[PDB]
Order: C-alpha cells, then structure tokens, then sequence
C-alpha cells in the first residue's frame, strides 16, 4: 500500500554526511521523502549555556565543518553587535578576505564533492588539492587546520605571520588556472549538462516560503545577499559582483558556486592590495587579552588576563540574530545573553538545517539517481542540521 | 545503577587485602576485585569476564592469541580490563599473571590434542603447574572447573584426566573449588548447537540416545560468579545441572521443528566412524575429535553429593523456551 | 616534475648500492647534500635540483628498517616539516636552549612492553588511621 | 598537537598551579592538584591532561603567564590503548625535556605574534 | 604604534586573472565536416578498390 | 626493592626505580605519593612491561638547589628568568624582591635566590 | 619573458606608516537614525493591529513584537500579506525558557522581507501545558523548524501535520533545553556483550562535571546605559 | 578587462624549459595556464620559523587609543555606553497619543498635565478609543506619513542594483546566469 | 513538505475529556492490532502477549491523572512512540528499552530490608 520504503544511507551514501533518508518510490519516483536528521546530534546548545563566550567559541567550527571561519564569523559579530564594541580597521579586512578565503574553500569542497558525488572524480581531486593548498593558509594564521581557534568575540586572534600577505599572492595568481581548468569538463559537458538542466526547480515565493537562502536563493532569481543588502567587514570598501541564477534548476545553483571563485578572488585583489595597518585585536583590554609582551611588564594588564580567563568578560543583556552569508547559505544566530558570562540562551540558524526541510517539497517525483544530484547542492553536510 | 554483584559494600578478602568498592556499581564504577581467568577468549571466558567486569572488578586476561584477545575490551572499562600474554609451558608466566589476583579461575579445555599438547598435558599437568604458583601466593578463592563425567576410569581419556586434573587441584592447595558444569548451549556454542545448526553429514553412535540436561551458558557465568565472592563455597565439589534431562533425539528433534528442514541422520557404527577421525588431525582448523567419538557412548553421570544452582538462588532455564532465539538466523 | 631522465641522471649522480637501498626504502631516485645526522643516527638531505614539486625538498634517511616517523631528534624534526631555513647543525648556540641535565630521546614505544603507563602523581585523599591499642 | 611543559635555564618546572589552563580548557581536560613543596614555593602536584577530550583549541598555551605548557606539533603519537592517553605530569614533562629544542624554535617566531 | 606587521608592497601588486579563460580553440565545426568526408571517401578509394582487387584474385584462385 | 603487594607477596623492582628522580630518591611534597606507594596501587598493569622506558623527569628540587645565589647592590631586585638572545616576552613576570633579611630569597617563580650585598 | 626572470616581492618597498591614526567613535551612531525611523514604523504596526499586539520594542535596529499566543496567525497573515509589510519568509523560530516567570517558555519568530530588506522578530509565550498555533498553514518551511523546537522544549503547535520528535534519540524522554534537566542527561550507552546488542543504563562518569559559574558577581557589573529611543516616542514632561 | 587573461610569466609557477615550453604552447588549450605547482624558491622561504621581520615587533595600536597623557578609560569606554532595550507598552503609546511627544506636546498645566498623564499611565482610556479621539492631523503626522501612506517596513542601507551585462560580465548570453550588483 | 508520513496526524487538542478518552481508546487498539507487527520487525526474543500486557499497564500508570490537557500532552507523547514502532524508525536497541526487568533476572542480593540496603550504604 505503501511503497517499498528504503534507507538511503547509513553511513557512506553522500560524502561527508550521516544521511539516513526515507524514500518512497513508485515507479523509480519519489511520491514522498522523510529525512531523519539527527544521527551526528551531539546536543551542543545544551553544553555552550555553561560555558564562557570566551570558551564558547570552538562549539562552532566544529558546527559547519567546511567552512569553519564563517561560523567563526558570525559569532563574532553576533558577540559585537551584543557587546557595542567596534573591531579596528585592520582588523575588518583581516576577518574579510578569511571569510571569503573560506569560501573559496566551501565552494571547492562543495562542488567538487558534489562531482563525485554523481561521478566525477577529476574535480574531486584537483579541488582537494586547492584546499591543501589552503590549509596551509589556516595553518600559518591560527592553530593547525581545519578547525582554526580564530576570530574572538572581541575581533582577531592574533596578527598574521610577517609575509602570508605576500605569499597569498603567489597563491592567487594560479587559482585561475586551476579554477578554470575544473570549470572546462563540467560546465559545457552534455552528460552534466542532461543530468543537471531543469533537476529540482525552485520557484521564486516558494524559495521564500522554504525560507531558503545563499545560492539557492540567488539562483532562484531573487537578488538576496548579506554581503551588499546589509553589510558589513568593509565588502562595502571591497567591490564585488553577486551572480544571480535564472531558473530554479541546480543548475543556476551550479553556475553561481562557479561564479563565486571568480568574485572571491576580486576579494582577494582588492584585500592585499589595500590591506592597512593598525591594531589587529579590540583596542582595550577588557574584552579579550592583552598582548604577552606587556602583560609582564604591567601590573594592570595582569588583572585583565586573569579574569578574562577565568571568570571571562560580562555581557550586557539583552539579545541578538545576527545572520551572516555564509557560502551555504543565510547562517543566522540568535544569542540571548542573561547579563552573565554565560550565554543564557544560545540558537543557531545553521543554513543547510531549512535546505534539509525543504527536501521532499523539491524531490517530488524525480529519480532516485536523480535524488543525488539534488543532495549535495544543497550542501546537507550535516554537520550543520542536527547539533 | 547498583551492586547487584556484591553482598555487601566493604570485603576484607580471604587473604587479608582490604576492598572497598567505592562508587555506585556501573561500568565506571570500582568494586576492587582483581580476578584473573585463564583461556578467557574462550567461551565460556567472553560470558564469564563480561559479567565480571560489568561491575568493574580488574581483570587480569591471560592470552595466547593477539587477535582473539581483542573483543574481550569492550567489556570493561579504563584499568578493568588488562592483557598480557603467556603460554603455559613457561611457569614465570604463570608467577607473573597472578601476583595480584584476589580470585582466580582456570577454564583451560581443549577437547583434541595438538601435536604439542595432549589431554595429560593440559588438564592435569598445566592445572598442577599454575595452581602451585596459586599456593606459592596464598591466593584467595581459588576455583577450578572440570567437565561432566569426569571419573579415574579409561573410556574417554579426556574423562579418564579430568579427574586426575581434580585430585591434583584437591592435593595442592587443597581447600581449591571445583565445579563441573553440564553441556553447555549458547549462541554459537563449541560443538553442541553450532555443529547441529548446520552439518552435511551428522552422524554419530549410541542411535542418538546418550543422555544429560544442557545449561544455558549465560547461566553458568551469573553461577560462577555469584559464587566467586561469598563464603560457603570453599572445597566443595559443584554439579551444575540443567533443569531436566534430555536424549540427542528429543534434541535434535526441537532443533528440526524450529528450523522445519530435515536436518540429515547417518548414524553408522564405530568402526568406519573412527578411522575417518584419525586422518582430520593433520588439518589446522578443528575438527570433531578421535576422542570425541568416546563420549557418544556415555551420558551424565551425575553425583548426587553435591551442590547445585539453589544453593546459590538460581534458577537456570530450560532449552525448549530458549530454541527460538539461538538458531533463529539459519531460518 | 617525474620525468625519466630526472630518476635516470640523479640514480646516475649517487651510485647503485646507495640506489639499491633507497628503492627498497622509498619509492623514489633523491639525491641531496647531508645537510646533518641525528643524535638517533639518521642521514638527511637536500635537495638543488631545479625540478622538484613544493616541499619535495628535504627527507630523511633512516637507520631501522622498522622505522617511523617520531625516531627523530626535535631541533630536526622541525626543519623536516620545513619550519627553520638553518638546520640545528648550522644555528648559533644561542639559540640552543641551555639545559642543566642530559638527555635520552625515548622516540615512542607503542604496543611495545615500553609504552607508557599512567597513574595519578598524588597519594590517596584521606590517610586511614594506623591501629594503636591501648591495653588498660 | 602534543602536549609539554617548559622548564626554566637551569631546570625549574616552570608551572605554577594557577589553573588558568584548568580554568578555560573548554572540554576540561585539565586537572590539577598542587601543594606547597618543601622550599615553600607553590608547584603542581598532579598535572593532568585528559587528551581523550584534548580539543587543540591552543587556549591552554596562551592562558599561562609563565609558559609552561605549550603546543608541541608533534602529532606522531598514536597510542593502542586509552591508558596510554590519559598524560601525567611526568610524560609532560618527559615532553618537555624532549621537545625543548623545537619549542625554542617556534616561540622565536611567536612571542611578538603572541 | 606599528611596526614589524606584514603590508602590501607601496607600488601594490599586479591585477590577477580572475575570468573565464576559455579560449574557442580549433576550427570552424564545418573544416571537421569536411575533413571527415575526405578522410572516409579516401578510405573508401582504398577499401573498394582493394575488395574488387580481391574478387578478382578469388577470379584467379 | 621488595614491597609487600597487601598479601605477604613482595613484589621486587630494581632500586634505580624505586627513585623520585634520577636526581633525587626522597619525596617533595605531603601527597608526593613516592613510586613504593604507586607500585604497590597498580602493578596490575605493569607486569609484563619495560621499567626502562618511562619517563623519570628529572625533578626540579636537585637542580634548583645548585644554581649560584646571586647578589645585589642595592636594595630591591628583580626576576624575569627571561632570556637576552629570545626576541620576544619569555620567562616569568617581572616581580621584585626584597632581599633584608639574613639569608637568600628565592623569586617565587624562578626560585632563583637572590642575596643582598 | 620567463619563469626564471619574475621578480619577487618579498623584497621591495611596503606601504610603512609610523603610527596609524584612527578616531574613536561608540558603533552605535551609524544605527540611531534608522533606529528613530523604525520606532515610526513600529507604533504603526501597534495602529495597524491593536487586537492582537500587546506591545513592541526594539533594541540596536532589531525589531521585537509582542503577541499573545492565540494570536499568531492573524499578525502573521497580515506581516505576510501587507504590500508595506511582506516578510514572506521564515528565517529560524526556537523558544527561550524564563522559569522564575509563571508563563514559562516563551517562543521567538524571524522573518525577512527580501522586497524591501529587512527583519522583524516575533515574541509569544507558552506554559509547557498550552500550545502556541503553528504557522505551517503559511509558510511551509516553518514545519520543519517547528519540529525541531517540540523536541527542545515540550512547546507545541497545534494544527500541525508530522508533529514529532526529531534530533534526539527516538527513545528519548524528557527535553533537552530546559534549565532543571541536567547536563549528562539519564541514560548512558555501552555494548552489552551478552545480550549481543548494546543496552541503555543510567550515567556513571569517569570524572565528574565541573561548572565553575559558582564564581560569579550577583549584580551584573555592566551600568544602566544610555538610551537611543527617539525624541518624538517617549513621553512628553508636563510644564 | 581589468582583470582578464594574463600570459605566463607573471603567474608564479614552475613553468618548463624552452623547447618543451615550445611544445607545449602548440599544445595546450590556453598557454596561459600554470601546471599548479608554485615557485619552490620564492614560495614559503624563509620559513616562518625564521623570519627576520619577525625579531622586531612590538605591537599595534591606534594613536586615540595608546595616548597615556589624554585619555581615561570612560571616555573611550564602549560596554558601558550600551543602548537601552527600549520597551514600549501598549499603553505608553496611548500616552505618545493624546499626552503627545517631547517634539509636539499637546500638554499645558503641568500640575494637573501629571494626573491628565497617570490615569492614563494607570488604563483611564483604551488605544481604540484614542484612536477615534486622535485627529485626522494627528494620525498623519505620528502614526501614518504626511501623505497619510503607511511607512515601509524600512532598511538600514538600501542598496540599489546595477546590472553588469555586457564584456565585462562573467558570463556571455546562453549562460542563465546574470551577474548583478 | 506539504505532505505527511503514513499514520503521522495533524495534532488536535480534544475539547472534553470524553473525546480525549475515545482517543486514548483508539490509540490502544492501534498498539494492540500492530503488536504482533513489531515482534516480526524488532526480531524480538520474547511472546507477543508480553508486549500486550505491557501495553496495558503503561496506561495502567497514567489511568489516575485529572487534567484535560496534561493528559493531551500524554497523549501526543504515546501517539509520537507510536509513530515511531510502527515503522522502522526505532531499532531493536531502542525498542528494548521498554523491557529492563524482562531480558534479565536482576541478580543476587536486591535489598529489601534496611540492613540490605545499609550493608551497601543504598547502593
Ligand atoms: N559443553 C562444553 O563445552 C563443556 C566444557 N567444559 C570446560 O569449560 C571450559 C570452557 O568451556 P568452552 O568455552 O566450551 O571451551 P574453550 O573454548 O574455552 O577451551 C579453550 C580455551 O582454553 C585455552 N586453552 C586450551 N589449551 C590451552 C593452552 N595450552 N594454552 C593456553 N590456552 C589454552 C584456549 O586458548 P585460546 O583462547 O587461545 O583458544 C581457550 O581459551 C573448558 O575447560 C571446558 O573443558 C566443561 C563442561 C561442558
Ligand atoms: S588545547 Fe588542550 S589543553 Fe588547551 S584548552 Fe584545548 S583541550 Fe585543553
Ligand atoms: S601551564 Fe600555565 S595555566 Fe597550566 S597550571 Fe601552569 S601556569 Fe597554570
Ligand atoms: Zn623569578
């Protein structure tokens, strides 16, 4: 009566993901689908109300763990919108062009992934390459990789090393030929071209009625970004191209992921080019630490780096949703301080989590080969969705 | 989470270390037993340290293989569980494993001779090498098992050491407790459910009519261990007995009806049976034993001077309600 | 790059016992200066040659045919992931930390009867009380 | 990656209990009982760090004003059991005493950048 | 104060690549048309040819 | 060497680990918990493994104990134990210490002694 | 012309000023004439709808109404419908627990008008007992994000296709997010061995967990603070 | 244009020889493409373990900000100086109704103004009947705008859109995707 | 999502207590007509009139709540756990969580005196 209903994955069906997945399928046809998400739920909002902003911030590089430093990000700016406090100059650019470097890591994870994912295993190499290549860049700033204990809720860690500034350049000049080089064998390419032309359409009210965002809202057609609608991190002193899709196909959702490597290192041109000097943290020393070369010289700067770490900074009450643009999508965050240093309350609006709600809405009557394609375009990663 | 282990909370052993099993009895927990179980990759082992690491008492594993020692971790928790590799010809081994045991059991069976151990070598030659290292260190609660049937007299040789394995252990350190179980069934047992779950040929003497009662193996660890740490089992000689009596027939007959397949009988005599036997020795992986062929001819011989479950408040189960569940997936 | 004439010309630059040995060690044809040795005893190199990938450049010429990574000597260990320009051979002994005791370099004894074992440093919380009796 | 603590030129331990690094290691994989020594200087008595739950956030090297415990990047430490994961003060110590070199080599080109 | 942190170079840097370098390499798709009839018809004089030269070999046989 | 292992069973390690230290046999603090107490907790994991190869740190107590007491001039000194070739902020606080009264004073965190004169 | 011949750039002239000169300035400013816009707005909507609004406030340009909660479809109809008021879009709805108040949980919207670029947030309140309605009648992501705050809390949404628990185990009971369930929870997992399936039983630790917000000032060390609210919307002084 | 294909000699790669280079611009699809692998000598050297720019560095600061003489904290304070979360009642805007505002009061007898004031601070009227006593003046000045329009839900800074199109978009017409800004 | 799962319902809050019982009394037959369902899909080891009579007293423990609507919050929770054992949405892991006391006879020694509980200080 009811068809043949499967799972679709324990444990390896898409890559980087736990997508246990219920299909019904009536002729190779999804009538109706149920995901079940919650199976890398570790219950993390629980655990970041008792703990200090100070130490509540690597909860979130693990949430989203492709791309770490817009996480990273949003906090941070929920915490400084919070706090009314102001990052220095310097210190804008510096969390810019990582949150766009980030997205330049988020796009060739992701697209190349996806590849995979229906097939092609060429760009997911040569992308993974890229991203070595990048996890150096992580590595030089902040700690090891992959997981950078970076931007504070007062703004920046620490300063760059004495020449990443230069050295990313060498790096820059060559993404275009790697970029373009994976662009030649997957955006003319008639196998891609028949299996990704009209695959899930997105009308326009109903990507708003799924409260959907990023490239899938911007492929629909609506012209919707944080970076130019309300923006911040001086991408208003950075100038930069949005593409916007025409039809509600993955396949404008493939085209603006390609379009923004092009638009990110424009970010990249214009951030080392203009990049200025000045104080790399918050100017005081009551929100995060004083530098180490004075605080044993000072008697006043001691009494900060105590009580930053043990008791920690105090909040002002109230609330806040900051929502950033991360390259998955709208990320929102809305923390509910008690007056306390600890978060009384603290949600996240992880990206892929409405994406993932808005599966069967999308996946009707398509096929199940077809239910991949589908998959990693809205980018459930999964890290994201349960938490 | 409680001690549904223990008695009691505080116990000065035998010996006279002191024990005091603080927490509250998980697997986190510490009861302060630190036990040792010889051949505990072994069957009945896995059951055995199962039960007595759930509640956190030490185990010290002796091993003699390093793949099969592994899935005898999971069971315990950080410190419960340990390893270290001995073989019983080398008796510094045997010193050194046992130098802090408060209890100590020896599960040491093996129903073939190598061509490096036989019957009088591992039952009642290496039973009298590790328990004078037992006497050598005042070792409490010393337990030892031996099968059923196990007399002085010829048929099976394996029977014939078992006893004389016994009186070695009722010689030295001779307050030592010796428990001989039934046949044993459990989820994949060694030859009694296993080899009837699936077998080309099954055949074997006596026309299916030797006779005993099976104990369900779960139950004969929860025995053993609620018998390693309370008084009132020093030296005293355990027949553990399944609730009734069964014939390889009726057995073999409530194997069938579950599985409804005709499960093949053959049932030739001992003479073509033996010689088959004898060739299957020069082969690596066990085989149905030369030996093996003996005991067909006998049945439980039960001594009526001894205790059984309800000394211990223990009901073990009856295999007719239990058939269901163990060859459930040769359906 | 990994051209034949690049494994030809360098297997033809260090000798064919030498060569012998490194293909059964690595899989590929290196030919480097001795920049220095370890303490541990393990020959590093590096490498001119003009063709050669990023980070391709310095390795390492153990001594055990059980070898792996972590039998090296720290000072080195840094320069083999490439974190110092100068080799400890060649820094100034300023830069040497001064120590007051000698030194051992256990590499690591994993599986090994030498593992590492842990216990808490501190004795128990509450002494018991010692047995003293008082005949009246 | 690993874990050590730094000792002093001429040999001090280096760590003094403020258990700041117990204080904000986010997982609290820190543990620390300390006693005051003979001399009466404050030392540690137990060290602990439970590297089940080491996150590598790296806070605990930069919450300690006299740099005892740092990030030694070694990550070639793969044990076989958890009891050989749970590090004393002694193997940190032993860490320090190995790792000396490169810990001296990396807070040279970190120490202004800290 | 500031000094020792990393800056851009004071001349800047060049301008990077950052669009489709997609050249329209080749020919015109009607020169493979034609350069596909020539390569048949002149497989066509050798194969033809070579099977009557058969024939009449099969004549002499 | 041989410890009683709380049954009458001694168990016996070689005295070059029956030490605080290489540099020092005695313990230093009132829950040092000395090695003949930590052997007679758990041996149960240590049979069957190397005495050799575990750490033995080399205690700070010996060697503090033989560095030269400084002497100052004036009144107040200071300590950082920071070094002159490091181009960063190394060593402890710059604390100061009043040296008056007869005998040497150890800088709390350093514990080098310093000596007026 | 060649690989060989590009120059570096690690060594040149940089860009090397001797002190950078950057004014101070409160990142409050750049808000405050919108945020006295907004205010307009608001009382507007207070105007617009006095049936169902028991208030409005907003705090650094964030936009918070004030609903009952037998009241949310009528305000959400009409902040979807309205040309001057067109969210037309869920952005993230989760609940906030306050138990010193009698009405417990209180259940917070997000939306975003994508026409004319801007948020609005909507706060109703619940007793763990009573429901608040579900807004999937309209917006048809909202189902999914009401899913997840049922299994949070306990708070429901009356008139809701598949309501049910979601990012939890399947057999779990209590909730989550609520300030008397502690941290570990009740049941810890371990593989039994011998009922060859892993089993359910109550916490034990290793070690046990540490807070340490028992350090802690009572008064919250930050001050009153000024305002921002705008000269037109607070109250006149008499004289 | 200003950012369109650039040949390889400036792209930082390892490049080739001279008669293999001569080769392969005959073969290739773009010649100005790098094999991927960066310049081993100019690519991370020095070390960062080892930079000399790294031995003098003290630290960034802001002129305003590191001043000793001229500044105290409170001036330059920014946590304290937080907004306050302004609530507003249903009923307070009942009194920035009838009682009026700070801009326009509608308030004289500021004796009597206070008790004019309080009932209605302690529920004397209802909004919907200040509604019907508010003025036609009154609602299109503080409620709906002087053309009596309602207000648009309003943005912080509204962005205007080009629309780049022809050359200097990313993408040439067939490709859906258009390139805004 | 427009659509819903198999037997997943749109919640509704009963008005009376008499329809909040004619629900509870559908929903009883509901678990009793699917129970010898889920012995076949949970591979349980035990009978099926074992998962009836627990059935039956686990509303047997909520027969005696006043309340209309902490009883619909109890019936919403037994209509969810429902939803779930009629597809495979719990495993057999999860499912056995509903028999603690039957899988194991609990063990030697479960105190019942004070001094039982004493000896081991209440566990
Ligand atoms: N129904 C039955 O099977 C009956 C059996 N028993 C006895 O109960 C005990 C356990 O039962 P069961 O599980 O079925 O049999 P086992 O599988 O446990 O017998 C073999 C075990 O003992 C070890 N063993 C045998 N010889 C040696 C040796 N030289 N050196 C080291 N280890 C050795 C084995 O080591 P390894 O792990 O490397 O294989 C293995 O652990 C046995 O002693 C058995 O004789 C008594 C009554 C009924
Ligand atoms: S890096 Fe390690 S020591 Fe530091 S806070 Fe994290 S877990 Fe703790
Ligand atoms: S290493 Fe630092 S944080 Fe840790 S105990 Fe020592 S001084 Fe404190
Ligand atoms: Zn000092």
């Amino acid at each position: 009566i009811r068809a043949f209903t499967i799972n679709f994955g324990p444990q390896h069906p898409a890559a980087h993901g736990v997508l246990r997945l219920i299909l019904e399928l009536s002729g190779e046809e999804i009538i109706r689908s149920d995901p079940h998400v919650g199976l890398l739920h570790r219950g993390t909002e629980k655990l970041i109300e008792y703990k200090t902003y100070m130490q509540a911030l690597p909860y979130f590089d693990r949430l989203d763990y492709v791309s770490m430093m817009t996480n990273e990000q949003v906090f941070s700016l929920a915490v400084e919108k919070l706090l009314n406090v102001e990052v220095p100059l310097r210190g804008k650019y510096i969390r810019t062009m990582f949150g766009e470097i980030t997205r330049v890591l988020n796009h060739l994870m992701s697209v190349c992934s996806h590849a995979m994912d229906v097939g092609a295993l060429t760009p997911f190499l040569w992308g993974f390459e890229e991203r070595e290549k990048l996890m150096e860049f992580y590595e030089r700033v902040s700690g090891a990789r992959l997981h950078a204990a970076y931007v504070r809720p007062g703004g920046v860690s620490q300063d760059l090393p004495a020449g990443l500034l230069d050295d990313i350049y060498m790096w820059a000049t060559q993404f275009g030929d790697r970029l373009d080089e994976i662009e030649e064998l997957l955006t003319d390419n008639r196998i891609w071209k028949l299996r990704t032309v009209n695959i899930g359409t997105v009308t326009a009210q109903d990507a708003l009625n799924l409260g959907l965002s990023g490239p899938m809202l911007r492929g629909s057609g609506i012209p919707f970004d944080i970076r130019k609608n309300a923006p911040y991190d001086a991408y208003d002193k950075v100038d930069f191209d949005v593409p916007v899709g025409m039809n509600g196909d993955c396949y404008d959702r493939y085209l603006i992921r390609m379009a923004e490597f092009r638009q990110s290192l424009r970010i990249i041109e214009q951030c080392c080019n203009d990049m200025p000097a000045g104080a790399v943290k918050v100017e005081d020393f009551k929100i995060n630490s004083p530098p180490r070369n004075l605080m044993k010289e000072d008697m006043e700067a001691l009494i900060h780096h105590f009580l930053l770490y043990t008791k920690g900074y105090s909040v002002p009450p109230g609330e806040t949703y900051t929502a950033i643009e991360a390259p998955k999508g709208e990320m929102g965050v809305y923390v509910v301080s008690d007056g306390s240093e600890r978060p009384y309350k603290c949600k996240i609006r992880a990206p892929g989590f409405a994406h993932l709600g808005a599966f069967d809405h999308i996946a009707r009557g398509h096929f199940l080969p077809d239910a991949v394609a589908i998959i990693g375009t809205m980018d459930l990663v999964f890290g994201e969705v349960d938490r | 989470n409680s001690f549904e282990n223990l008695a009691q909370d505080v116990n000065i052993t035998r010996s006279g270390k002191t024990l005091i099993a603080k927490g509250t009895g998980g697997r986190s927990s510490r009861t302060g037993y630190t036990a040792t179980v010889f051949g505990a990759n072994g069957f009945l082992g896995s059951y055995l340290t199962a039960k007595l690491a759930k509640h956190g008492t030490t185990v010290v594993v002796p091993y003699r293989e390093e793949m099969a020692k592994r899935h005898l971790k999971v069971t315990g928790d950080l410190g419960v569980v340990n390893f270290l590799e001995m073989d019983l010809r080398n008796l510094e081994s045997i010193d050194e494993a046992v130098r802090h045991s408060d209890i100590v059991v020896n599960l040491i069976g093996r129903e073939y001779e190598t061509k490096n151990f036989n019957y009088y070598d591992v039952h009642v030659e290496g039973a009298r090498r590790i328990a004078e290292a037992v006497k050598k260190h005042n070792i409490a609660r010393y337990i030892h098992v031996s099968a059923f049937n196990a007399e002085i007299d010829s048929p099976s040789e394996f029977n014939h050491t078992k006893g004389l394995g016994e009186q070695v252990t009722k010689d030295i350190v001779p307050w030592a407790t010796i428990v001989r179980p039934a046949p044993m069934f459990g989820r994949e047992d060694k030859w009694f459910l296993d080899r009837m779950a699936r077998s080309p040929c099954l055949v074997s003497a006596n026309k299916f009519q030797e006779t005993s009662n099976p104990v369900h193996v779960i139950d004969v660890a929860a025995a053993l261990e609620r018998i390693c740490f309370d008084d009132s089992t020093v030296a005293q000689t355990f027949e553990l007995y399944g609730p009734q009596k069964f014939t390889q027939k009726q057995i073999i007959d409530m194997v069938s009806e579950t599985l409804r397949k005709e499960v093949r009988h053959i049932e030739l005599p001992k003479a073509l049976y033996q010689a088959y036997t004898k060739a299957t020795q020069a082969i690596w992986w066990p085989t149905y034993s030369p030996d093996q062929v003996e005991r067909q001819f006998l049945s439980q011989k039960i001594d009526p001077s001894a205790k059984t479950f309800n000394d211990l408040d223990l009901t073990p189960m009856e295999l007719p309600d239990l058939m269901f569940k163990l060859i459930r997936p040769y359906r | 790059s990994s051209s034949l004439y690049r494994v030809l010309r360098n297997a033809w630059e260090v000798g064919p016992r030498s060569y012998w040995k490194q293909l059964n060690s690595i899989g590929d044809t290196k030919s480097g200066r001795l920049v220095g040795t370890d303490i541990y005893g393990n020959k590093f190199y590096e490498t001119d040659h003009q063709d050669e990938i990023h980070l391709r450049t310095r390795y390492v010429e153990y001594k055990e045919k059980d070898y792996d990574m972590s039998q090296v000597e720290p000072g080195w260990h840094f320069w083999l992931g490439y974190g110092v320009d100068t080799a400890p051979c060649n820094t100034p002994k300023e830069k040497l930390p001064i120590r007051a005791y000698p030194y051992k370099f256990q590499p690591n004894y994993t599986g090994t009867p030498g593992a590492f074992v842990t216990y808490n440093t501190l004795k128990p919380k509450i002494s018991a009380w010692e047995p003293v009796t008082k005949q009246r | 990656g690993e874990h050590a603590l730094r000792r002093y030129p001429s040999g001090e331990e280096r760590c003094i209990a403020c258990k700041l690094c117990e204080a904000i290691c986010p997982a609290l994989a820190i543990t620390i009982d300390a006693e005051e020594r003979i001399d009466g200087s404050r030392r540690t008595t137990k060290y602990d760090i439970d590297m089940t739950k080491c996150i590598y956030c790296g806070y605990c090297q930069e919450s300690c004003p006299v740099d005892a415990i740092v990030e030694t990047p070694n990550v070639e430490y793969a044990t076989e059991t958890r009891e050989e994961l749970l590090y004393n003060k002694e193997k940190l110590l032993a860490n320090g005493d190995k790792w000396e070199l490169e810990l001296q080599y990396a807070l040279d080109a970190d120490a202004p950048y800290r | 104060p500031s000094v020792g942190q990393d800056l851009p170079p004071v001349g800047g840097y060049e301008p990077v690549q950052w669009r489709r370098n997609l050249p329209a390499r080749g020919f015109r798709p009607l020169v493979y048309l034609a350069a596909l009839c020539g390569i048949c018809g002149y497989g066509f004089y050798r194969a033809l040819g070579g099977i009557q030269e058969r024939r009449e070999l099969k004549r002499e046989k | 060497k041989s410890i009683i292992s709380y049954n009458g069973n001694t168990i016996e390690i070689p005295e070059e680990y029956t030490k605080q230290a290489p540099n020092r046999d005695s313990t230093w603090a009132p829950a040092q918990a000395s090695k003949t107490e930590i052997y007679k907790n758990n041996m149960v994991r240590f049979e069957q493994k190397d005495l050799s190869k575990q750490p033995m740190p080399y205690a700070g107590i010996e060697l503090i104990a033989q560095q030269p007491v400084r002497f100052v001039h004036g009144n107040t000194a200071v300590c950082d134990g920071a070094n002159h070739n490091g181009p960063g902020a190394q060593g402890h606080p710059k604390i100061f210490i009043n040296v008056d009264a007869p005998g040497s004073h150890a800088c709390q965190y350093c514990g080098t002694r310093y000596e007026k004169e | 012309p060649s690989w060989e011949n590009i120059k570096d750039i690690r060594l040149d002239p940089k860009v090397h000023v001797d002190e950078v000169y950057e004014p101070i300035v409160n990142p409050a400013d750049r808000y405050l004439q919108h945020v006295s816009d907004l205010h307009q707005y608001a009382k507007y909507i207070m105007a617009a709808l006095p049936k169902y609004i028991q208030g409005f406030s907003v705090w650094k340009d964030e936009l918070t109404l004030h609903v009952a909660p037998s009241a949310v479809i009528p305000v959400t109809t009409f902040l979807r419908d309205n040309t001057s008021t067109q969210y037309k879009s869920i952005i993230d709805i989760t609940a906030v627990d306050y138990p010193s108040r009698e009405n417990r949980f209180e259940v917070v919207y997000n939306f975003l008008s994508v026409r004319h670029n801007s948020r609005i947030r909507l706060k109703t309140y619940a007793t763990e007992v009573t429901p608040v309605p579900s807004i999937t009648c309209l917006y048809e992501g909202a189902n999914w994000f009401e899913r997840e705050a049922y299994d949070m809390y306990g708070v429901f949404f009356e008139g809701h296709p598949d309501l049910r628990r979601i990012m939890t185990d399947y057999g779990f009971e209590g909730h989550p997010l609520r300030k008397d369930f502690p941290l570990t929870g009740y049941t810890e997992v371990r593989w039994d061995e011998e009922k060859r399936r892993v089993v359910y039983e109550p916490l034990e630790l290793t070690q046990a967990f540490r807070n340490f917000s028992a350090g802690s000032t009572a008064w919250e060390p930050v001050g009153p603070g000024r305002d921002d609210r705008p000269d037109s919307f607070k109250l006149p002084t008499p004289k | 244009l200003p950012g369109g294909p650039v040949p390889v000699f400036k792209k930082y790669t390892v490049g080739s020889k001279g008669i293999w280079e001569k080769l392969r611009v005959l073969l290739a699809i773009a010649p100005n493409r790098s094999t991927g692998n960066p310049i081993v000598p100019l690519y991370r050297v020095p070390t960062p373990g080892s930079r000399p720019e790294a031995n003098v560095y003290q630290d960034p600061s802001s002129y305003p900000t590191n001043d000793i003489a001229e500044n105290p904290y409170w001036k330059r304070d920014h946590r304290r100086a937080y907004p306050q979360t302004a609530f507003f009642d249903q009923k307070t805007v009942t009194g920035l109704l009838e009682l009026g505002s700070e801009a326009t009061p509608r308030i004289a007898d500021g004796e009597a103004g206070t008790k004019a004031l309080a009932n209605i601070a302690n529920g004397g009227v209802s909004f919907t009947q200040a509604l019907g006593k508010s003025s036609k003046d009154v609602i299109y000045g503080e409620v709906l705008t002087v053309n009596g329009l309602p207000p648009v839900a309003p943005t912080l800074a509204p962005k205007q859109w080009k629309i780049i199109e022809g050359e200097a978009a990313i993408y040439p017409k067939g490709y859906p995707c258009r390139t805004f800004h | 999502a427009i659509i819903a799962t198999a037997f997943a319902e749109t919640v509704k809050f009963s008005g009376s207590k008499q329809e909040l019982q004619k629900r509870t009394l559908a929903l009883y037959r509901q678990f009793l007509r699917g129970a010898p369902t889920f012995a076949d899909l949970y591979e349980v080891q035990f009978s099926i009139p074992t998962i009836r009579t627990k059935i039956r007293q686990e509303f047997e423990r909520h027969r005696f709540v006043d309340d209309l609507s902490i009883q619909n919050v109890l019936y919403a929770k037994g209509h969810m756990e429902y939803q779930e054992c009629i597809n495979f949405w719990k495993q057999q892991a999860q499912f056995l969580k509903y028999f603690p006391e039957e899988d194991d006879i609990q063990g030697r020694h479960q105190p019942s005196n004070f001094v039982d509980k004493f000896l081991k200080n209440r566990a």
